[PDB]
């Protein structure tokens, strides 16, 4: 008793879900990505030497400039 | 009588040496996710044109051909344009059933 | 392929092929083949080749080295070696390669 219309929006509600469980055997990608480049590392006191190109102001003129970064205000 | 039934068979197997050069232009069903290869589409619209007559048929294609996919093809067919979506039965080795269903998802999975 | 056949499928209508039913069993063989061919879609590799994929095997020749050649040399000229391969003892010659 249903049209196609709602056999549709139910068809992409399933591949939705599908997709979701067919994801437990094919997402070697994005979470292998996620979990081997995290941005952080384990707890306690850090200090990070940052050193990067940034461009000369008044390939480009580019010049080296250095940050320190301290994870707590203690150290 | 059976002759009547061969002959209808007989004019729908697709023409040609290879069976590969048929004019009719099917476009790939919208809810097929995926490219279809030439004899793969030939393959589907042959299945069309068997459901159309209420016909059987036997696909023999070399294995690796994607019989499978065809068969998944023609599931999609059957929902979008006959609006076939009804229950359908799959019969199939224990050691296949994982890839037909993981096949079944990644080319129509807004099947249930 | 054809449900409903006014033949029974248990009812098979030829039994053993007698010497005189023979040409009967082969002439209905191949009608009933025939008559399913058309139900039947195949095609192989070959036709399709031009749309399959494209599978590349390479032989690479390697040469020899010098310890490679002189124990090669060697085992080729060992007696027990020439012994066996006089022999012609399967086992043996299947040993040496």
């Amino acid at each position: 008793p249903l049209t196609q219309e709602e056999l549709l929006r139910e068809a992409k509600i399933t591949e939705e879900l599908n997709l979701r469980s067919l994801e437990t055997y094919e997402r070697l990608e994005a979470d292998k990505k996620k979990q081997v480049h995290k941005k952080r590392k384990c707890p306690g006191p850090i200090i990070t030497y940052h050193s990067v190109t940034v461009p000369l102001v008044g390939p480009p003129a580019r010049c080296s400039r250095t940050f320190i970064t301290f994870s707590d205000d203690a150290t | 009588d059976i002759a009547d039934v061969t002959a209808v068979a007989e004019a729908i197997l697709p023409k040609g040496s290879a069976r590969v050069t048929t004019s009719v232009k099917f476009n790939a069903p919208s809810l097929l996710y995926g490219a279809l290869r030439d004899y793969q589409k030939i393959g589907l619209d042959w299945l069309a044109k068997l459901y159309r007559k209420n016909l059987n048929g036997i696909l023999a294609d070399e294995a690796g051909l994607g019989k499978t996919v065809q068969i998944i093809a023609f599931f999609a067919h059957l929902a979008c344009n006959e609006g076939n979506w009804g229950p359908h039965l799959v019969v199939v080795r224990s050691c296949n059933i994982l890839k037909w269903e993981l096949e079944l998802k990644r080319w129509c999975p807004g099947l249930k | 392929l054809v449900p409903g056949i006014s033949r029974p499928y248990l009812s098979s209508p030829l039994r053993a092929p007698s010497e005189e039913s023979q040409d009967y069993y082969h002439k209905v063989v191949i009608r009933l083949h025939r008559v399913t061919q058309p139900f039947i879609l195949r095609r192989t590799k070959r036709d399709v080749e031009k749309q399959l994929t494209k599978k590349y095997e390479h032989v690479l020749k390697c040469r020899l080295s010098n310890r490679q050649k002189a124990l090669y040399e060697d085992v080729i000229l060992q007696p027990g070696t020439q012994e066996a391969l006089k022999s012609g003892h399967f086992v043996n010659v299947l040993s040496i390669l």
